[PDB]
């Protein structure tokens, strides 16, 4: 264990965030949206972390008409707690017992479905990662594992490579046992941080391919290519620009639909929102419009955000 | 002519390599604006 | 102190957005009438809670060092005359929490003279479908306030929300409140009545499928659906000598409620709640609550029935802990139709957690013990109902654990029944409960 | 059938486990490989 | 363990009662009499109870008939499967009681679906048949026949519409309110409750007829009629197309019974459809307005009024 | 009778999205007879393909130069034989007039609401074959609000009758279940569909089979539409193996027949700027609705 230190192997990140950057920053799937929509989020407190956020959206579906967030972050506990029209609610709790391990709880009620539950441990070490999540856990009479059990590891062979693999165990009623999958994941990073690569084989042959770049502080782009006998394909093409007064973003897919997202700061608390897809081959336009306003809870923060 | 689903991910991997090309050219890079 | 001064001269400040022929009013009545140094501080701090009161500034600050014969200086803040947007959240005693927009607006000195405010309210919940809420605030007095609400609210009633309630009309309120009581009631005790005049038209929908059960489909709730217009005259009057609204340490308070529906009903309710504490550091609390209703109807050969929503229900969470909520009274097939007079009582007991680690917190041991009664009585004899009241009650103990934050009240209970009827809905073991309201 | 498709998951999570163990001692391998090329 | 123990003690069920609701239930149901003799062989599980929007009293025979025409025919339909009789007045009238099967007058929002007549039977374990139920149970039996399921589903499609439209419409909201509601009335204002009363039905006027709109797909089959009553803003763009649609219902609802005076032939026990046509007639012979149908139907067809006083004979005793 | 007829179409040719503007110049092109030819004759053929014209929403419609507007095939033919002078089609008798309006106006209550179904509600005919009409019949503004408009519609009126990577593959069982929820509603469709055909052929049959009636031009106009889709082919075979081939082969004849037929009394006319439907013409009839 001398040649591994002399190598000075880096930590790499957790398998969940290998094209982190390019499902979340790049594109904009995630953050699309629908209908009218307003946001009025409160802060109460700085250092000790918390807020609320009372959300209300009208001329869509996805979107339900009033939602109600509250969330709380200490320096080793975060706790969030959103509850939705229908009465759904939604909680989650993570507790880092040191900086490498972390353990996290999700509880989700629906008020006529089974709560569901999933309990999650992460482990960061020197040069790996170790994650297990298990959901809806259970014992039969012969005390075997019921329930989806997901472990995946991760480690960096050299400072710019990095392979893992996860494995997935799913066995529902206990009577019949579970599917069993395993996915390779790979990830380069260049040694001037300008592109990221990653790849992914799942157990059913699904390939997925995302490439990152950064051109500038303000520009960034990523490419994504994902693959599925009866396979199906697609390719996207996304663009972000970020300035200070406005964040912009693209994107394009190879079936011939594009889709824009605009968020436009004009004053200190609120803050413009729209976002269109049109799909000029199969005839399908939706649009979104929203805004966001911010408050601070206490006098003290209000006197700090007004000047 | 093979219009098959290898004939398709070969098609997909090609839209990608020729993707992955033109933002490692320097169109990409001039495709940024200034500011 | 007792020395003899009398007051001549007050130098306001921030004091442009109200009219000075009003704030003398508030001045002389408050503070223009002492005669002693102990009388002039007790007079200031009853002009500053009442200022703060009736949004006139949102701090004031008070200066008497200034030299009997003496001058006081009051500072205002000026309270914002723009607009004023909020969201909020509410509590709802019956484990609903509601959520609410607000809109606030403050009319200039130049057209009312007298301090006006107007509010729209926008407020969304767990049962609430949607409410609608138009209020204006109007400062007559220094001891007297007028408030004129018209609302528009749609809600869920009864149980598995079976019911489906639409209200849409008009009140008109008149508060009154006295700055010093007289001699008899180093204290701050609160006493107010008020005078209210309600329109309301009420839509009543069986929100329940047929073909999911026999509840909410008997004969009597067959009959409660459909539209109805009433007004009503009302009279409240509350007293409360304690030390804490949402924290009570020592002392009772009274609430007294009467409702007055011309030619159809009439309604009386009264509340009486006292806590004590015993040992050198609140360790151990004493809790006594004990409600009583009558209601009565004032239709001519008992014609006109009294809607379902306008009597008296009984069990719950919050009501009588161990039982469900509209748990208790007669029930027609399986819904509880509610009752003419009622009786409840509660004898809660609190302890702090001997772990000196945490035992300053609010989190406290709970034994309680509640109880109560509700029937329909014969419209006869108030006799008789107090014979058929006094006989089989409906009684529960249990042990648990409080969280009582001046936000709201957090209970989660072991409740175990003692006495009950065949009908009853029973709810044994776990029961959590959070609101504002308990018995 | 059943006990087959048990046997066979089994197989998958003990392939695993030894991809597992390959990758865990493949830096050293590399490192070896690296000094002698 | 020990929670069986729990609770110590227990007493029987409360057995007190409002009296006000007892008496409001006795003066909106209408019990239906046996045909023969004798009161019934009926238990509280097997009686129902057909609830339906009105009841008028009708002038020839008096007997208790309901204001709509669906209600009506589902009220003949039952009369003549179980062989009962027509009622003739309130229990109110009739202090004392007996296991009959009864019509009961309730709100429309008695039921999620806002819609009347509905069934209700058994006590202890109830069953609620609504609208929807109570026509695909009427509507099988005729099946047999598909000559007849022609007539039967031109009479609730054309027929229907021009009722719906023409009372809705053409009448004003006194008239719509004393046939499609249970707000009691007295017709001269007198008392100061009398004022409460009719400030009431100018306020809740609208909504009853919104709620009417969705009983049988007319919100379908005419989209942009039911839209224009959802909003205040009395355009000459909509109220010139509305007529032109209330119209053709008129034109086409003249051929429909001009055409059934043909067939009125009853060798014995009546049809559906006989019973269904007789319904129409007496809704419409009982509007008190003069509007087009009643007119028409009064002055062009004078052998419609008597066949449905003739198949009225066979369930008043 | 002189007025115009407006439609669903384009260059001369009704589309298949309306059932009732293909029966309605089956109409016109077959009074030949002295009689019949009076009933149609005076009317002119446009094919406007905007809604904005009709009384109801619904485009088949007759305006007859005075603001008399007739919207529907049902009430656009009862309208047109009320005023016969009395001095292929035939024209039917006095004793027979009540049957012919109900088994008409059973074909439309009933039978095309199972057209609609196919068209809008089945996945394999939208996705293929109905939105790319819209596009080339209405303006590219207004392209996308009518097919969800008529899919949400067509819905209504058939609800009580019809009605990380690891997750993704979990999820991908909605597929499955889909395919399942599919091959359960062609099931009570064909049943519908069995049962509602079988009750109009034998109501049918009370009248005389040796004519042709306006009842008639609408259940085979129901048939060429069901028959002419991309998944026809299955309602094509279902029908044929429960109900005969030579009926269903007479049916075909018979719609191929009025397919093919000369354009003669059939006269068209270009539609005019103020019955266009261009979005001048929506912004005003937008502002004129409000105000």
């Amino acid at each position: 264990h001398s040649h591994r230190q002399s190598l000075e192997l880096v930590n790499p990140g957790t398998v969940e965030n290998l094209n982190k950057e390019v499902s979340r920053d790049v594109f904009l799937s995630q953050y699309f949206f629908t209908g009218l929509r307003a946001d009025l989020n409160k802060a109460f407190s700085m250092n000790p972390a918390f807020q609320t956020s009372h959300t209300f959206s009208i001329g869509s579906q996805a979107l339900p008409k009033y939602a109600f967030s509250a969330l709380f972050a200490n320096d080793n506990l975060f706790a969030q707690g959103n509850i939705d029209n229908d009465l759904s609610v939604s909680g989650r709790l993570n507790y880092g017992w040191d900086k490498k391990n972390i353990s996290k709880v999700n509880l989700q009620i629906s008020d006529g479905q089974p709560t569901m539950c999933q309990l999650e441990q992460d482990y960061q070490a020197s040069d790996f990662s170790v994650n297990v999540k298990t959901l809806n856990p259970s014992f039969s009479e012969k005390g075997e594992f019921t329930g989806v059990a997901v472990a995946s590891f991760l480690q960096s062979v050299t400072p710019q490579l990095a392979l893992g693999l996860e494995t997935l165990y799913s066995r529902t009623d206990g009577s019949a046992p579970g599917d069993a999958g395993v996915s390779y994941l790979t990830r380069y990073v260049s040694k001037k941080q300008d592109w990221i690569f990653s790849g992914q084989l799942q157990a059913n042959g699904a390939l997925i391919a995302s490439l990152w770049r950064k051109v500038a502080q303000n520009v960034e782009a990523g490419i994504e290519t994902t693959l599925q006998p009866t396979v199906e394909g697609s390719t996207t093409i996304g663009a972000k620009y970020e300035y200070r007064q406005s964040v912009y973003r693209g994107t394009l897919d190879s079936n011939g639909k594009v889709a824009c997202f605009l968020e436009r700061k004009v004053l200190p608390t609120l803050s413009v929102l729209f976002c269109g897809e049109i799909d000029h081959f199969k005839n399908d336009t939706k649009i979104g419009c929203g805004l966001q306003f911010e408050t601070a809870g206490n006098q003290e923060l209000l006197m700090l955000q007004q000047g | 002519f093979k219009e098959s689903p290898l004939y398709t991910i070969a098609l997909n991997g090609a839209f990608f390599v020729a993707g992955v090309a033109f933002i490692q050219s320097p169109l990409m890079d001039m495709l940024a604006p200034q500011l | 102190t007792l020395k003899p001064i009398r007051v001549a001269g007050v130098v306001t400040t921030g004091t442009d957005h109200i009219d000075p022929s009003v704030l003398q009013a508030y001045l002389d009545d408050t503070i223009m009438k002492s005669i002693t140094l102990g009388q002039l501080v007790k007079n200031a701090d009853v002009l500053n809670k009442r200022l703060c009161q009736h949004h006139i500034a949102l701090n004031a600050k008070q200066s008497f060092h200034f030299q009997l014969m003496e001058v006081v200086s009051q500072l205002d803040i000026l309270p914002p005359k723009t607009f004023t947007a909020k969201t909020g959240t509410n509590f709802g005693n019956d484990n609903d929490a509601e959520a609410y927009l607000q809109f606030e607006k403050l009319i200039d000195k130049k057209y009312l003279k007298l301090p006006t405010r107007v509010n729209l309210e926008i407020l969304r919940g767990t049962k609430i479908h949607s409410s609608f809420l138009f209020n204006s605030y109007s400062s007559l007095s220094p001891q007297s306030i007028l408030n004129l609400k018209v609302f528009s609210q749609f809600y869920n009633w009864n149980t598995n929300k079976g019911l489906d309630i639409g209200q849409r009309g008009a009140r008109l309120s008149l508060r009154y409140e006295p700055l010093f009581l007289h001699k008899l009631l180093n204290e701050s005790p609160t006493l107010f009545h008020e005078w209210f005049l309600e329109t309301c038209w009420r839509s009543t929908k069986i929100c329940s499928q047929g073909t999911s059960a026999p509840y909410m489909y008997s004969g009597t709730m067959l009959s409660q659906a459909g539209d109805q217009l009433r007004t009503i005259l009302g009279h409240t009057f509350v007293l409360d000598k304690r030390d804490h609204i949402m924290c009570p340490t020592k002392g009772s308070m009274l609430k007294w409620s009467n409702e007055l529906s011309p030619g159809k009903h009439l309604k009386t309710q009264l509340e009486l709640n006292s806590v004590k504490s015993w040992m050198n550091d609140d360790f151990i609390t004493f809790s006594t609550t004990i409600k009583t209703g009558y209601l009565k109807n004032l239709s001519s050969q008992q014609s006109l029935p009294v809607h379902i929503c306008d009597k008296f229900q009984s069990g719950g969470p919050s009501d009588i802990r161990g039982f469900q909520t509209f748990g208790l009274g007669p029930r027609d097939l399986y819904d509880a139709v509610g009752g003419d007079a009622f009786v409840s009582y509660g004898l809660s007991v609190f302890s702090r957690l001997p772990w000196k680690k945490v035992e300053k917190s609010n989190f406290r041991l709970h034994w309680f013990f509640n109880g109560g009664k509700l029937v329909n009585h014969d419209n006869t004899s108030l006799g008789n109902c107090i014979g058929q009241l006094s006989k089989e009650h409906s009684t529960s103990t249990g042990i648990g654990l409080v969280l009582r934050h001046p936000m709201a009240r957090f209970e989660l209970n072991f409740t175990l029944p003692i006495t009950a009827h065949e009908n009853d809905l029973i709810r044994k073991g776990f029961q959590f409960g959070l609101g504002l309201a308990f018995l | 059938e059943k006990r087959a498709h048990q046997e066979q998951t089994e197989k998958t999570l003990k392939q695993a486990a030894y991809v597992a163990a390959f990758l865990w001692v493949s830096p050293m391998i590399w490192h070896l490989v690296k000094k002698q090329w | 363990r020990i929670f069986d123990t729990f609770p110590l003690q227990t007493y029987a069920a409360q057995t007190d009662k409002d009296e006000a609701v007892a008496l409001e239930i006795q003066r909106r149901s209408y019990t239906f009499t046996e045909r023969g003799g004798g009161s019934s062989e009926l238990t509280v599980e097997g009686t129902y109870k057909l609830g339906v929007y009105n009841v008028f009293l009708e002038a020839n025979t008096g007997a208790a008939l309901a204001t709509d025409p669906w209600c009506l025919f589902v009220q003949l339909a039952l009369c003549q499967k179980n062989g009962l009789v027509l009622p003739t007045h309130s229990q109110e009238q009739t202090p004392s009681h007996t296991c009959n099967h009864e019509m009961l007058v309730l709100s429309r929002l008695s039921n999620p679906d806002e819609a009347l007549p509905i069934l209700v039977e058994g006590y202890k374990k109830r069953i609620i048949r609504s609208t929807v139920a109570i026509s695909e149970i009427m509507r099988s039996r005729i099946l047999d026949d598909a000559e007849q399921l022609m007539y039967y589903t031109l009479l609730d499609t054309v027929l229907y519409d021009c009722w719906i439209t023409q009372i809705i419409f053409c009448a004003s909201d006194a008239q719509f309110m004393e046939l499609y509601s249970c707000q009691k009335l007295s017709g001269s204002i007198v008392t100061p409750l009398d004022v409460e009363n009719s400030l009431l039905q100018k306020l809740s006027a609208k909504s009853l007829k919104i709620s009417l709109t969705k009983r049988n797909k007319f919100q379908f089959r005419h989209r942009e009629i039911v839209k224009s009553m959802q909003g205040v803003y009395h355009n000459h763009h909509n109220s010139v197309n509305q007529e032109q649609v209330l119209n053709v219902l008129f034109e086409n609802s003249k051929q429909v019974l001009l055409g059934l005076k043909d067939m009125l032939k009853s060798d014995g026990q009546p049809t559906y459809l006989h019973l269904k046509i007789a319904s129409y007639i007496l809704c419409i012979t009982n509007v008190k307005e003069p509007i087009k149908l009643k007119t028409f139907v009064e002055n062009e067809c004078k052998e419609l009024v008597q066949f449905a006083q003739d198949t009225l004979k066979n369930f008043v005793q | 009778v002189k007025g115009s007829v407006h439609l669903w179409g384009k260059d001369g040719k009704a589309s298949l999205i309306s059932v009732d503007s293909i029966a309605l110049v089956w109409f016109i092109k077959l009074c030949t007879s002295e009689e019949a030819k009076s009933m149609v004759a005076g009317l002119q053929i446009v094919f406007s393909n905007n809604t904005d014209l009709s009384s109801d929403g619904k485009l088949p419609v007759l305006i007859l130069d005075n603001g008399t507007k007739v919207s529907g095939y049902v009430n656009i033919v009862q309208f047109l034989h009320k005023n016969i002078c009395t001095s292929d089609l035939a024209i039917v008798r006095k004793k027979d007039r009540l049957l012919e309006y109900s088994l008409l106006n059973y074909v439309d209550v009933e039978i095309s609401r199972l057209t609609d179904y196919q068209l809008f509600l089945n996945t394999k005919n939208y996705n293929e074959y109905t939105k790319k009409l819209f596009s080339k019949l209405l303006y590219f503004p207004m392209w996308y609000n009518t097919p969800l408009q008529l899919r949400s519609q067509a819905r209504e009126n058939c609800e009580e009758i019809i009605g990380k990577t690891f997750k993704i593959a979990h999820k991908n069982k909605i597929k499955g279940k889909q395919e399942l929820q599919q091959v359960k509603y062609n099931l009570q469709f064909d049943n519908r569909l069995q049962s509602c055909v079988s009750n109009w052929l034998a109501a049918r049959k009370k009248l005389d089979d040796s004519v042709i009636l306006s009842s008639d031009l609408l259940f085979l106009a129901n048939l060429y539409v069901q028959l002419g889709l991309p998944d026809g082919n299955r309602i094509r075979s279902k029908l044929e193996q429960t109900f005969g081939s030579e009926l269903l082969n007479s049916m075909s004849n018979k719609i191929d027949d009025f397919v093919h037929r000369p354009s003669n009394n059939l006269e068209q006319r270009d539609p005019q700027f103020r019955e266009q439907g261009n979005v001048v013409m929506s912004l005003y009839n937008l502002a004129c609705k409000y105000i």
